[PDB]
C-alpha cells in the first residue's frame, strides 16, 4: 500500500530519535567535552613553569580519559549499578602523558593517572555504550534507562541544562518613570566576563564599565575608538535620519563642552579612570592604559593600530540606544528564545575542570619548588611523585562538585548552586523528565511574571505543557519532543566565506553609506555590508542546505533594524523542518519509502537538503506550513509533525488538545508521580525510595509519545473500569469511589521498598565498629526486638520486622573493647519486610551494609489517583461490589468518577478517552490519542455500535443497591488510571506530647522528628477574631510552651529557684507562668544589655 | 473602681455570645474541680455538657461583671441575664 | 530618666559585656566529630 | 509483572488465558480481538486485562541473582 506523504511525514520523528535520542544534549555535551575540550585544556595549561631552575620544563603533551596506550583495549571500569550498590563514583582515570626533563640530558614520555574522570552514563566512556540488553542484564542495567547522569557516591546526579542570556549580544531595554534606554553586552571570554553599558541619563548617551570608575561620555568613546571626525560618529549612530541627529547632537556637543579632542585625548580621558590592576605592572599609569581599558571593554579583542571593529560595535549599540529613545518597542525582549542559551553537561564540566587543573597545576609548581629548593642533593629522579599524590585534587573537585551541586569557580568568580539533582526515581517518566529539564537564570526578579509567561516563541523547542506548579512556574521548562542544540562552530571560515559572497569587509566603506545598505553581522558583530541582501541571506542558505556551511549556522535578515544577522554559537535551540520550495514540499513520499524500506537515514535528509534546522531567530524568517494540505507559495517549511511541540512527559496525555491547558499542565505534574514500573533491574536496585505498582498495565489509549520514548514498557497505572456518576455522597469536589473486589483482586496495589544505609566505620584508635548480636532470653528463645535478625546480627531476609524491632544490630566502641549498643530501629506505622541484605566495601576500605524493606500497600481512603487530565482526587470511600452499579453484562465500575469534575474542568479529551478506549478493547486493538491527531470519535462509535453497545458510550446500568435501572444513562468505560505516590498512610501524623527544641522548648518542627503542628500569625487571628481569649492562651502558651518563672516585683528581671540574684533577697520573687519563648526573649535582650523589666500587679484586689 | 447600683445599669440585659462562652467554660472547669451540680445529671459525666444543662435550667451561680472603658462596673447574674 | 541609676547617658557604651546563659547559646551534643561542637555566639564572645 | 489471576472488575479467571492468547498470537496468528474471544472474554473489562498486560516478569528474570 502506497505511501502517503501528508501521513508518513511523521517518521521522520522515530528516524531522528533513533540517532539524536530524548537524552542526547547531556550525552553529546559530554561527548564533546571528554573528545575535545580535555585537549584543548591541556594545550591551553600546556607547560608549568618554576621561577628558579630554567633547565626545566614540565610538559602536558596529550590527555585520554579511560583508557592507556599500553593495550589497545579500554581500562576495566567497575560498572555503573555496581557503582549505585557500593556508593562508589562511576569514574574513568584521567591519563596524561608527561615531558619532564633529568639532569643528564634525558628527555621521556609517560603515561600517568591525574585522578578520576565521573563518567556520565550511556557516554563514548561508559561501558553501557553500545550494549545489545545482554550486556545491559549482565551488567544489571536497565536497557530503557535514559542515560546521562553521573553516579558519584552511588547517587545518580543529573547536571540539568541551563538556560542563560546569550553571551556577547546586545540588548536593549528602555524604562519608564526612570526614562532611561540601557543597552548591555555580557562579553564572556575564555578568561574574562564583563557587562559593558550603553546608559541614558539627562538625555545624554553615556557608556558605564565595571572596570571603568566613571560614565563616560559616548561621544570621547567614540573618538578614543579611532572615530574622531565627529561627522562620521553622527553618521554611525544615526545616519540620514532628522529624529536621531537631533537626539545625538547634545552628546556630540558634549563631547566639545568638556573641549576638543584628538584620539589620544579621548584615550587619556578614558585612562584616567581605570580603577587599578592589584598593583601589578604599576609603571603602565600612563596614556599606555587606556589600550587595556578599551581591550577590556568589550569581547572582540583589538591588537593593532585599527579599532574599527570595536568603533563600530560601540557605534552600533549607541544607535540601538537612540532608536530606542525615538521609538520604544525598538528594544528587545529579555524573555524571547532566540534572546536564549542553553549550556550544558559538557559545558558546565569544561568550566569545572580547567578551574580544577589550575588549582591543581599551582599546587604541583610549589611542591617542584619545594623540591628543588634545596642545596645539595637534588636529583631529578622522580619528579612525579607530587603527582602521585596531588591527583586526588582533581577526583575530590569533580566528584565534590558533581554530588553538591555547587560550582566554587575562581577563574569566572561566581559561586553557583543547583548545577547538579538527584536523578527522581519516582518513575520512568519521571527520570525521563528530569533529564530535557531546563533550569532558568537565577536573578530574574521573580516579583514578576515576565519570564514565567509562555513565549510563542518557544513553539517546537521548549513543551508547552511541561512547567511545575508552585512557585516554579515557567522558570522550570522542559525540552520540546523534536529539538536539537546547536554547537559552537568556528566563525572564522564563515566570514571568509561572507566576504566571498559579496560583503565589503567593515574598512573599506565609508560612515554615510554605513545605513544604506544592510550591514551583515557575525555572533552580533558588524563584518561588513552586503548589497542584495536577500540574495546573499538565499545564497548561504543554499550553501547550509548542500553541505558546504555547517547545517547548525542561522542566518536572518532582521528588517527594521536593516541587517543580516548570521548566528555560529552553541546553545542555540533548534529543530527540524521540511523544506518547502516553489510551493512543493520536499521530501514527496520516494524519500519516505526509502527511509522506511530502512536505507536513507534521518541524517541523509539533511545530506540531501530536504530538511534543515531552524533555530528561533531563522523562523523570524520562515513562513512555516502546519500540514501540507495548506502549504501555499509563499512558504518556506513543513512541520514534520506539530505534536512534537509537547515534550515527553506530556505525551502521556490522551487527545490534549481536546483539555483545557491548565489541565494538561496538571497532569505534567502527576505523571512524574504516578506509581508504577521504574527499570527491568528495578528488583536488582536498592534505592532510597521506590514506588512499585505490582500489576502495571499500559494504557488503552496510548499515543506516539508513549511508544516513542517506551512508556509502553514501563508503565504507571491500571485501565480501570469507571462510571462517571454521582454516587453515595462521597464522591464529591474529586474523591473517587473505589470498588472493593477490584481492591481484592489487585487493583491499585503497590509496594514501597525503603533503602537504610549503614558504615562499619574505622577509627584512629585501631577500632571498628560491629554487627555483634541477636541476644536471648532464658529459654534460649531470641528476644522481640531480636526476633527477626539472625546470627550474623542483619535482618533475616523473607521476615517481617514490626515496629520497635532491630533489623541491623550496629555496636560502636565506648572509646572509638566495649560497645556502646547503636542498633538501627524499625520505627514504621505499619510492618515492613526484608527482601535485600547486600554486604559489601565501599572504595575507602570500610563495610557497608544496606537493607532493603519492602512494604506491600493496599489502597485506602485517601489515597491519591489521576486520569492523566489532571482530574486526581483521593479514595473517598471503597464500596462492596454488589453496591456498585452494573450493565447487562454484570461488569461494575473499578472507580466512579463524580461527573461534575467534567463541566468546569473542561476535560472533553477524558470522554474522548473514555469512548476511545472502550472501542478499543472491544475491537482488541490499542487506540491513540496523539495531540492534533488520534483515533477519529466516529470510528470508535462505529465500533461501539457495531459491538452493540451505544454510539455515545453511555450504557444503561442498573442500581446496585436497588436493583432498578437508573433513569439516566452512565457514561461507562475504560480510564487510564494513575496511583499517584501520596498515600494516606505516609501523611497521618498525631502528636500528644514529644520531642521539644533544646533552644525554645517548643514541639519540634519534623513529622519524623514526632514534631507537632504549627499554629501560625493567620491561626492566631482567626482565634482574636472569634475572641476566644482562653483558647488563644491554651493553644499558644500552655500547650506550647508554658514555663513558671520567677519574677521579682523590685527589678522586673527573672531569677531563679525564688532568688532574685540582683536583689539577693527571696522577697519580692513572684511565680507565675509566661511562655518559654517569652523567657527567651528577655534573657536574649538582657544579653544586649537592654533590660526589660516586668512590672506586675494583682490580679484581684478590683 | 465603683460599682455601678442595680437599679441604673446602662450595659446590655443580654448575655452576649462572648459571656455565655465563658460562663460556660468557667462553670466546666468547676465542675471538673468537683464543685456540686444544681442539676439531674441524667448519666452526664462530661463537666460542658452538664454545665450547659445549668445554663439552660438557669441554675449557674455566678455573676458577670461588666466593666465600662472609664472603670466602673456593673453585676449581672447569670440568672438575669436573658438569652 | 536620670532618676534611676543606669538613666545615665554612659550606660548606652558598651563598658562590660554580660555573658549569656549557654542555654541561649546551647552547644549540641553528637555533631560531626565525637568531641562536642558550639555554636555561632559563644565562639564570638570567646573571640571578644 | 504477571498476568492478573482475577478480572479486576468482574473477578473472572483471566490468568490461565495468557499462555493461550499468546500461542494464539504467535501460533495460527490472529487479530488480537478475534483471539480474546476465542478464549471466552467477552467482557470488555476481561478483554481489558489480557490486552492491557504488560509481561514484566520475563524482563525481570532477565537479572536472575542466583544463575
Ligand atoms: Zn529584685
Ligand atoms: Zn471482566
Amino acid at each position: 500500500d502506497e505511501i502517503n506523504t501528508a501521513q508518513d511525514k511523521w517518521h521522520l520523528l522515530p528516524a531522528f530519535l533513533k540517532v539524536k535520542g530524548l537524552v542526547k544534549q547531556h550525552l553529546d555535551s559530554f561527548n564533546y567535552f571528554v573528545d575535545t575540550d580535555l585537549k584543548k585544556i591541556i594545550k591551553a595549561n600546556q607547560l608549568i613553569l618554576s621561577d628558579v631552575d630554567p633547565e626545566f620544563y614540565l610538559k602536558y603533551v596529550d590527555i585520554r580519559v579511560g583508557k592507556k596506550s599500553s593495550s589497545s583495549t579500554k581500562d576495566y571500569l567497575t560498572p555503573p549499578h555496581e557503582c549505585r550498590l557500593r556508593d562508589m563514583t562511576y569514574s574513568a582515570p584521567i591519563y596524561v602523558d608527561i615531558e619532564y626533563t633529568r639532569g643528564r640530558n634525558i628527555i621521556m614520555h609517560k603515561d600517568v593517572e591525574i585522578g578520576r574522570m565521573p563518567i556520565m552514563l550511556r557516554s563514548n566512556k561508559c561501558i553501557l555504550y553500545d550494549a545489545d540488553e545482554s550486556k545491559m542484564a549482565k551488567l544489571n542495567e536497565c536497557p530503557l534507562d535514559p542515560g546521562g547522569y553521573f553516579i558519584v557516591n552511588g547517587t545518580e546526579k543529573v547536571i540539568l541544562v541551563q538556560e542563560q542570556l546569550s553571551k556577547n549580544r546586545i540588548i536593549v531595554e528602555a524604562d519608564e518613570k526612570k526614562g532611561i534606554v540601557q543597552a548591555s553586552v555580557t562579553s564572556s571570554t575564555h578568561e574574562r566576563k564583563s557587562k559593558t553599558y550603553v546608559i541614558t541619563k539627562n538625555g545624554k548617551i553615556y557608556l558605564k564599565h565595571n572596570s571603568i570608575a566613571e560614565e563616560i561620555p559616548i561621544a570621547i568613546v567614540l573618538k578614543a575608538c579611532g572615530i574622531l571626525s565627529d561627522l562620521e560618529i553622527m553618521q554611525l549612530v544615526c545616519g540620514n535620519d532628522s529624529s536621531y541627529q537631533d537626539i545625538f547632537a547634545v552628546n556630540l556637543e558634549e563631547s566639545s563642552k568638556l573641549d576638543i579632542y584628538t584620539q589620544q585625548q579621548a584615550l587619556e580621558y578614558i585612562g584616567a579612570k581605570v580603577k587599578t590592576m592589584r598593583r601589578q605592572k604599576l609603571t603602565i599609569l600612563q596614556e599606555g592604559i587606556e589600550a587595556i581599558a578599551t581591550t577590556v571593554i568589550a569581547h572582540l579583542t583589538v591588537e593593532a593600530l585599527d579599532f574599527r571593529e570595536k568603533a563600530l560595535y560601540i557605534a552600533m549599540m549607541t544607535r540601538r540606544v537612540v532608536m530606542a529613545m525615538y521609538n520604544p518597542k525598538m528594544i528587545d525582549d529579555r524573555d524571547y528564545v532566540g534572546n536564549k542559551r542553553l549550556e550544558l553537561a559538557g559545558q558546565l564540566i569544561s568550566l569545572l575542570f580547567e578551574d580544577l587543573f589550575k588549582k591543581f597545576n599551582n599546587d604541583f609548581k610549589l611542591s617542584i619548588d619545594k623540591v628543588l629548593k634545596k642545596p645539595n642533593r637534588a636529583m631529578e629522579y622522580d619528579a612525579l611523585l607530587s603527582i602521585n599524590v596531588h591527583s586526588n585534587n582533581i577526583t575530590s573537585g569533580l566528584n565534590r562538585a558533581i554530588s553538591t551541586g555547587n560550582w566554587s569557580l575562581k577563574r569566572f568568580k561566581m559561586e553557583r548552586a543547583g548545577v547538579t539533582h538527584v536523578l527522581s526515581r519516582l518513575s520512568y517518566i519521571s527520570a525521563l523528565g528530569m533529564m530535557t529539564r531546563i533550569s532558568s537564570q537565577f536573578e530574574k526578579s521573580r516579583k514578576v511574571s515576565g519570564p514565567r509567561a509562555l513565549q510563542p516563541s518557544q513553539f517546537g523547542m521548549l513543551c508547552t505543557a511541561d512547567t511545575p506548579e508552585g512557585e516554579a512556574c515557567g522558570l522550570v521548562k522542559n525540552l520540546a519532543l523534536m529539538t536539537h542544540i546547536t554547537t559552537d562552530d568556528e566563525e572564522e571560515p564563515i566570514k571568509k566565506l561572507c566576504y566571498v559572497l559579496g560583503v565589503e569587509d567593515i574598512t573599506l566603506i565609508d560612515s554615510a553609506s554605513l545605513h544604506l545598505n544592510y550591514g551583515v553581522y557575525l555572533n552580533g558583530t558588524l563584518i561588513g555590508s552586503i548589497r542584495f541582501p536577500t540574495k546573499f541571506v538565499t545564497q548561504f542558505r543554499h550553501l547550509r542546505r548542500t553541505g558546504k556551511v555547517s547545517e547548525f549556522i542561522s542566518i536572518y535578515s532582521n528588517s527594521h533594524q536593516m541587517a543580516v544577522h548570521i548566528a555560529t554559537d552553541g546553545g542555540r535551540i533548534c529543530r527540524p523542518l521540511i523544506i518547502v520550495s516553489d510551493g512543493q514540499s520536499r521530501v514527496k513520499d520516494i524519500h519516505l519509502r526509502k527511509l522506511l524500506d530502512g536505507e536513507l537515514d534521518f541524517d541523509d535528509f539533511l545530506k540531501l537538503g530536504l530538511v534543515e534546522y531552524l533555530d528561533v531567530n531563522e523562523e523570524n524568517d520562515s513562513y512555516i506550513a502546519l500540514y501540507e494540505k495548506d502549504i501555499v507559495p509563499s512558504m518556506t517549511h513543513l512541520e514534520i509533525e506539530p505534536f512534537t511541540i509537547l515534550g515527553a512527559v506530556a505525551g502521556l496525555i490522551p487527545y490534549p488538545h481536546h483539555n483545557q491547558s491548565p489541565r494538561n499542565t496538571y497532569q505534567c505534574a502527576m505523571g512524574k508521580q504516578a506509581i508504577g514500573a521504574i527499570a527491568y533491574n528495578q528488583f536488582k536496585r536498592i534505592d532510597t525510595l521506590l514506588y512499585l505498582m505490582t500489576y502495571p498495565q499500559q494504557p488503552m489509549v496510548k499515543t506516539k509519545t508513549i511508544e516513542l520514548i517506551d512508556y509502553d514498557k514501563l508503565p504507571a497505572g491500571q485501565n480501570a473500569t469507571v462510571a462517571v456518576m454521582s454516587y453515595s455522597g462521597y464522591d464529591i469536589e474529586d474523591a473517587l469511589v473505589l470498588n472493593k473486589s477490584s481492591i481484592d483482586r489487585g487493583f491499585g496495589r503497590c509496594e514501597t521498598r525503603r533503602k537504610t544505609t549503614t558504615v562499619l566505620k574505622r577509627y584512629a584508635n585501631h577500632t571498628q565498629d560491629i554487627i555483634g548480636g541477636m541476644r536471648v532470653d532464658e529459654n534460649g528463645d531470641p528476644i522481640w526486638q531480636h526476633q527477626s535478625l539472625g546470627p550474623d546480627g542483619l535482618g533475616e531476609v523473607g521476615m517481617k520486622v514490626q515496629s520497635g524491632q532491630i533489623y541491623i544490630n550496629k555496636s560502636v566502641p565506648t572509646n572509638s573493647t566495649q560497645y556502646r549498643e547503636a542498633p538501627v530501629i524499625y520505627r514504621g506505622p505499619e510492618p515492613s519486610h526484608i527482601d535485600q541484605v547486600m554486604m559489601s566495601v565501599s572504595d575507602n576500605d570500610q563495610a557497608l551494609i544496606k537493607v532493603l524493606l519492602r512494604q506491600n500497600r493496599r489502597p485506602e481512603l485517601g489515597d491519591k489517583f489521576s486520569s492523566r487530565h489532571g482530574q486526581k482526587g483521593v479514595c473517598g470511600i471503597i464500596v462492596k461490589q454488589e453496591d456498585m452499579p452494573f450493565n447487562d453484562q454484570g461488569i461494575v465500575p473499578d472507580i466512579i468518577m463524580n461527573p461534575h469534575g467534567f463541566p468546569s474542568r473542561m476535560t472533553v479529551g477524558k470522554m474522548i478517552e473514555l469512548i476511545s478506549g472502550k472501542a478499543g478493547v472491544l475491537n482488541g486493538t490499542l487506540e491513540y490519542g496523539t495531540c492534533f491527531g488520534g483515533s477519529k470519535l466516529e470510528d470508535m462509535s462505529k465500533i461501539l455500535v457495531d459491538q452493540g453497545f451505544n454510539y455515545s458510550g453511555k450504557d444503561m446500568l442498573y442500581s446496585g443497591i436497588t436493583g432498578e435501572c437508573l433513569q439516566a444513562y452512565i457514561f461507562f468505560g475504560p480510564i487510564y488510571y494513575q496511583k499517584l505516590k501520596h498515600m494516606v498512610l505516609d501523611k497521618m501524623h498525631a502528636r500528644a506530647r514529644g520531642p521539644r527544641a533544646v533552644l525554645t522548648r517548643q514541639p519540634t518542627e519534623g513529622r519524623s522528628r514526632d514534631g507537632g503542628l504549627r499554629l501560625g500569625e493567620m491561626e492566631r487571628d482567626c482565634v482574636i477574631a472569634y475572641g476566644a481569649s482562653q483558647l488563644l492562651l491554651e493553644r499558644l502558651m500552655i500547650s506550647s510552651d508554658a514555663f513558671e518563672v520567677d519574677v521579682c516585683d523590685k527589678c522586673g528581671l527573672m531569677g531563679y529557684s525564688g532568688w532574685c540574684t540582683t536583689c539577693k533577697s527571696a522577697e519580692n520573687i513572684i511565680k507565675m507562668t509566661i511562655p518559654y519563648a517569652a523567657k527567651l526573649l528577655f534573657q536574649e535582650l538582657l544579653s544586649m544589655n537592654i533590660a526589660p523589666r516586668l512590672r506586675l500587679e494583682d490580679i484581684f484586689q478590683q | 473602681e465603683k460599682a455601678i447600683p442595680k437599679d441604673q445599669r446602662a450595659t446590655t440585659p443580654y448575655m452576649t455570645k462572648y459571656e455565655r462562652a465563658r460562663i460556660l467554660g468557667t462553670r466546666a472547669l468547676q465542675i471538673s474541680m468537683n464543685a456540686p451540680v444544681f442539676v439531674d445529671l441524667e448519666g452526664e459525666t462530661d463537666p460542658l455538657r452538664i454545665a450547659m444543662k445549668e445554663l439552660a435550667e438557669k441554675k449557674i451561680p455566678l455573676v458577670i461583671r461588666r466593666y465600662l472603658p472609664d472603670g466602673s462596673f456593673e453585676d449581672w447574674s447569670v440568672e438575669e441575664l436573658i438569652v | 530618666d536620670a532618676t534611676v541609676p543606669s538613666g545615665r547617658p554612659e550606660t548606652y557604651i558598651w563598658r562590660y559585656l554580660p555573658a549569656p546563659p549557654v542555654c541561649i547559646r546551647p552547644s549540641v551534643m553528637m555533631q560531626d566529630s565525637p568531641a562536642s561542637n558550639e555554636d555561632d555566639l559563644t565562639v564570638k564572645l570567646t573571640e571578644i | 509483572m504477571i498476568v492478573p489471576v482475577r478480572c479486576f472488575s468482574c473477578g473472572k479467571v483471566v490468568g490461565d488465558k495468557w499462555e493461550s492468547y499468546l500461542n494464539l498470537l504467535q501460533e495460527d496468528e490472529l487479530d488480537e480481538g478475534t483471539a480474546l474471544s476465542r478464549l471466552g472474554l467477552k467482557r470488555y473489562c476481561c478483554r481489558r486485562m489480557i490486552l492491557t498486560h504488560v509481561d514484566l516478569i520475563e524482563k525481570f528474570l532477565r537479572y536472575n541473582p542466583l544463575e
